[PDB]
RNA sequence: UAUGCCAGCUGGUGGAUUGCUCGGCUCAGGCGCUGAUGAAGGACGUGCCAAGCUGCGAUAAGCCAUGGGGAGCC
RNA sequence: GUGGAAGUCUGUUAGAGUUGGUGUCCUACAAUACCCUCUCGUGAUCUAUGUGUAGGGGUGAAAGGCCCAUCGAGUCCGGCA
RNA sequence: GUCGGGUGAGAACCCCGACGGCCUAAUGGAUAAGGGUUCCUCAGCACUGCUGAUCAGCUGAGGGUUAGCCGGUCCUAAGUC
RNA sequence: AGGGAAACGUGAUUCAACCUGGGGCCCAUGAAAAGACGAGCAUAGUGUCCGUACCGAGAACCGACACAGGUGUCCAUGGCGGCGAAAGCCAAGGCCUGUCGGGAGCAACCAACGUUAGGGAAUUCGGCAAGUUAGUCCCGUACCUUCGGAAGAAGGGAUGCC
RNA sequence: UGUCCCAACGUUGGGCCCGGUGAACUGUACAUUCCAGUGCGGAGUCUGGAGACACCCAGGGGGAAGCGAAGACCCUAUGGA
């Protein structure tokens, strides 16, 4: 598939957001990330 | 108003084409064009930009491959910052 | 110890096959260290990192056949598996026949052999199918 | 042939788009028609009384 | 350390296909039992695989002469074509 | 007296029950338009470290003025 | 003899199809699969991508077939408790 | 698959060698769609993996995609707005 | 220039690609537009913007799954074989991941399958299933027929190696 | 010509034992049953007898009018299409 420029700006954002909670605002909070998006296991929008 | 540069992209590979090719690497605004990223680097650090090369990160950013003259020395233009 | 990251390294370094890459089993600990390309191609100059050789089938066995089936052998109806015509196209057998005669009689015109009557009575006989071969056409010429 | 999973095979047309006015994933590329909000079709947003209760 | 001729007649009660490997199991045990010795313990060189698996996973031979050795200080035996 | 039946005891599983309420539901009074001076909505950004929410818009959890407020705050 | 015609023949060439085994499977590998067998295979052929036709309407070499596992009138929400 | 060996707290299935095999229009090589970071590296094993795992398409953190002459871009097709 | 440890060949045959001709067929007639040519040469400057990773499948796609299903193109010229892009065997390349293993001569029973004396369809709704036959050449070929066909009719013989 | 007379032996994968992984169907209760009888006329449970020490493994499926599906057949509805 041919990817425009705002379409991979927008599967970046994607996976950016699927990272973890810093540890740190664990800590932070005294204490999940809900939405944890696995390539195969899900499906993004388009 | 948004402004060209954004900061140097540093990292293992940035620095071999700095230390063997001569050349600067930098974290863009995507709606420059390779004659900006040319100008707003020469006019920042003082230097003659030779060739610049683009490309649209998977981080949503734009990194630019500038290679200075031979008559200037990355090593020691990105040892000032 | 894990090299399977320097046999793919090692391969395309050799050029060659990642299965044909050998890596001494005495010194997997110093391969295991290897990690850029120029770690690989050290350790291929002291020959701990080599390339297997890559067979090719013998030929020996096909060339003696050869050689029978060239000389008239082995080609019996118990040998013989496609049509006639399937061993030999018949239209390009005739193109073969047919040009050989047409080159012949065109040699005796130029040579004198023959008037462009003679020969061009002999041609159209020719192109009619007349002659089993450039042998039968000279026997014919000869009355 | 299955009309079921056999057939699920083909698919691999892209239809449903995000949109660029609404932001949902229902612009068909195709049609130039967002599903979801109507761009494309009507300027004015897309809407429906049914889409809740007759006295809601 | 002595030479010994294991039979590998038992083979054939394992699938043919897989002829070597029960033979090569047969010959530890083998060697396990006449050298006082654990199955844990019996080292096989390589040069006893290959002989059994000379001919293909399916055709291991009938016999095949052994020499082993048996010592040191948990006791095993190192054995070896001839 | 194995396998085992009934009841209980100690521990568990489970999350009922009781207690609690940052949420709802309903009534009542007040009030009531926004937009080409580009709204409402959305997208993408924006933090020292920042994934979500909130805020905000390249001056990006903010800039300025006046009043209030006060020794704390981020 | 030459020529090389054909909704022509043989053909697991590629590809398309789906006759029998009423085999295997039948809380499947699978909400239509596996194997052997079998039919077509230069044509009314097969196929990718793009494109048109929309619900009492399409499309149909016609079986009431097909229109996203949904068809003697799709699906979704509403009428609707 | 088997015998040795490597690493490791732990090894039938992670890695090296030999021996034995499998794939030949594909189980090889390059790609369209589609996926969307799955790519590489390092660190890991609570999750995922039809057993195990020191391995991994898994978990975490970093890194990675450079074009006047390859595509888009431009033209016009059925047709669409 | 490059590349190769080295040698760093010469001729030939058959010839995919690519080029260029001739014939035949249609109650079927086999796009368009941009653009290029037409229309020289030197030197210099400019050539921005978007894509570019990886999978492309018995684990990266669709099918709730690391699904025995489904999914387009190019490589159709690797060797023997042979009519062959067929079988079978083997290179190059890939793989031991169509991913749980250990043990019993390993019984009954089941799935796939081999061989069964004498008989030979008695089996069964039915020859279902299985089997027989087979490639190639020579001889030879009935009824019928729309003269095309029937036909590989049938039937008979040959077949290796040196 | 193992379709049959009439079956036999063998091959591979299961089946059986062991390590690891680890569901579903189904369940008013009780339940070791058999022969008869009786009962809404088709009973493991009533009545009379008979038999019956408990547990477990493997089997082929006689019974639980076995499990699966608010019977498609038929009739009825001031039902539908
Ligand atoms: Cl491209
Ligand atoms: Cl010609
Ligand atoms: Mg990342
Ligand atoms: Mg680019
Ligand atoms: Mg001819
Ligand atoms: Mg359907
Ligand atoms: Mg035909
Ligand atoms: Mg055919
Ligand atoms: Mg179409
Ligand atoms: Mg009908
Ligand atoms: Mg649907
Ligand atoms: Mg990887
Ligand atoms: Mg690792
Ligand atoms: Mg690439
Ligand atoms: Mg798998
Ligand atoms: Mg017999
Ligand atoms: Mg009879
Ligand atoms: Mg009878
Ligand atoms: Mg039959
Ligand atoms: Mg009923
Ligand atoms: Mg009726
Ligand atoms: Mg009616
Ligand atoms: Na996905
Ligand atoms: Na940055
Ligand atoms: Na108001
Ligand atoms: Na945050
Ligand atoms: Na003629
Ligand atoms: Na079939
Ligand atoms: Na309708
Ligand atoms: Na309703
Ligand atoms: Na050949
Ligand atoms: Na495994
Ligand atoms: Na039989
Ligand atoms: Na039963």
């Amino acid at each position: 598939g041919k990817k425009s420029k705002a379409t991979k700006k927008r599967l970046a954002k994607l996976d950016n957001q699927n990272s973890r909670v810093p540890a740190w605002v664990m800590l932070k909070t005294d204490e999940r990330n809900h939405k944890r998006r696995h390539w195969r296991r899900n499906d993004t929008d388009e | 108003s948004w402004d060209v540069i954004k900061h140097p992209h540093v990292t293992e590979k940035a620095m071999n084409d700095m230390d063997f090719q001569n050349k600067l690497q930098f974290a863009v605004d995507d709606r420059a064009s390779k004659g900006e990223v040319a100008d707003a680097v020469e006019e920042q650090y003082d230097v003659t930009v030779e060739q610049v090369n683009t490309q649209n990160t998977m981080d949503g950013e734009k990194k630019a491959v500038v290679r200075l003259s031979e008559d200037d020395d990355a090593q020691e233009v990105a040892s000032r910052i | 110890t894990d090299l399977s990251a320097q046999k793919r390294l090692a391969a395309d370094v050799l050029d060659v096959g990642k299965n044909r890459v050998w890596f001494n089993p005495e010194r997997q600990g110093d391969i295991a260290d290897a990690i850029t390309r120029e770690d690989v191609r050290e350790l291929v100059d002291e020959g701990a990192i080599q390339a297997k050789d890559k067979k090719g089938n013998s030929r020996g066995r096909a060339r003696e056949r050869q050689k029978k089936r060239a000389k008239g052998h082995q080609k019996g109806a118990g040998s013989r598996k496609g049509k006639a015509g399937a061993r030999q196209n018949s239209k390009e057998d005739w193109e073969s026949r047919i040009r050989a005669q047409r080159t012949k009689l065109r040699e005796l015109r130029d040579e004198g052999t023959l008037s462009s009557s003679q020969y061009r009575d002999l041609y159209d006989k020719a192109g009619g199918g007349e002659f089993d071969s450039v042998a039968d056409l000279e026997r014919y010429i000869d009355a | 042939t299955g009309a079921g999973t056999p057939s699920q095979g083909k698919k691999n047309t892209t239809t449903h788009t995000k949109c660029r006015r609404c932001g949902e994933k229902s612009y068909h590329t195709k049609k130039k028609v967002c599903s979801s909000c109507g761009f494309g079709k009507s300027a004015k947003r897309r809407d429906y009384e049914w889409q809740s209760k007759a006295g809601e | 350390e002595r030479v010994v001729t294991i039979p590998l007649r038992d083979a054939r009660a394992e699938p043919n296909h897989k002829r070597a490997d029960k033979a090569m199991i047969l010959i530890r045990e083998h060697l396990a039992k006449h050298f006082s010795v654990d199955e844990d313990a019996v080292r096989l060189d390589p040069s006893i695989n290959e002989a059994a698996w000379a001919r293909g996973r399916a055709n291991t031979p009938s016999k095949i002469r052994v020499r082993a050795a048996r010592f040191e200080e948990e006791g095993e035996a190192i054995v070896e074509a001839e």
